[PDB]
């Protein structure tokens, strides 16, 4: 009535959708998670991409406190090999 | 304070701290020849502990740093050729 959702059956569902999450995580270094400065932060965009960054912008210094996300990307499209 | 000499940037040659921490143990010294992967001096970042391998094979130029020493990221800990 207020949220706005639709009946169950009329839940839509429109293609596919992927998440990776982007860490500092060194898949050479058996996924030790790196720390320093961060020199260099260039995030793409365009049609079907969807960013929810965590701390990555350029000058970010990633501590060993936390985790270690920088940024969720997501991909959307009507087929799933887009 | 004297300040340390640092790995030139670019330069595979020489093996630079990655990150801030101290020098636990030192397995070898100047001269020894040595095979990619080998072990060579053992470090500390938060009381965690990495092991410092040859990039390549080659002999060592020299160690820049002593037993228990502190370092700072870039600090040039050992020269290869």
């Amino acid at each position: 009535r207020e949220i706005g959702l639709p009946a169950q059956s009329e839940i839509p569902l429109l293609g596919s959708a992927i998440q990776c999450r982007i860490t500092t995580e060194d898949p050479q270094n058996g996924f030790l998670p790196d720390t320093g400065k961060i020199d260099t932060y260039r995030s793409p965009g365009g049609f079907g991409i969807r960013l929810d960054v965590g701390n990555a912008y350029a000058g970010y210094e990633v501590t060993p406190y936390f985790d270690s996300l920088l940024v969720k990307v997501c991909t959307f499209a009507n087929e799933f090999s887009d | 304070v004297v300040a340390k000499r640092k790995a030139e940037t670019g330069n595979p040659n020489q093996i630079g701290a990655t990150m801030p921490g101290s020098v636990l143990e030192i397995l070898v010294k100047a001269g020894d020849k040595v095979q990619k992967g080998q072990a060579l001096m053992v470090t500390e970042a938060m009381k965690m502990e990495t092991t410092i391998e040859a990039p390549f094979d080659g002999e060592i130029v020299d160690l820049h740093v002593v037993k228990g020493e502190a370092i700072q990221t870039q600090d040039l800990l050992i020269e290869i050729n």
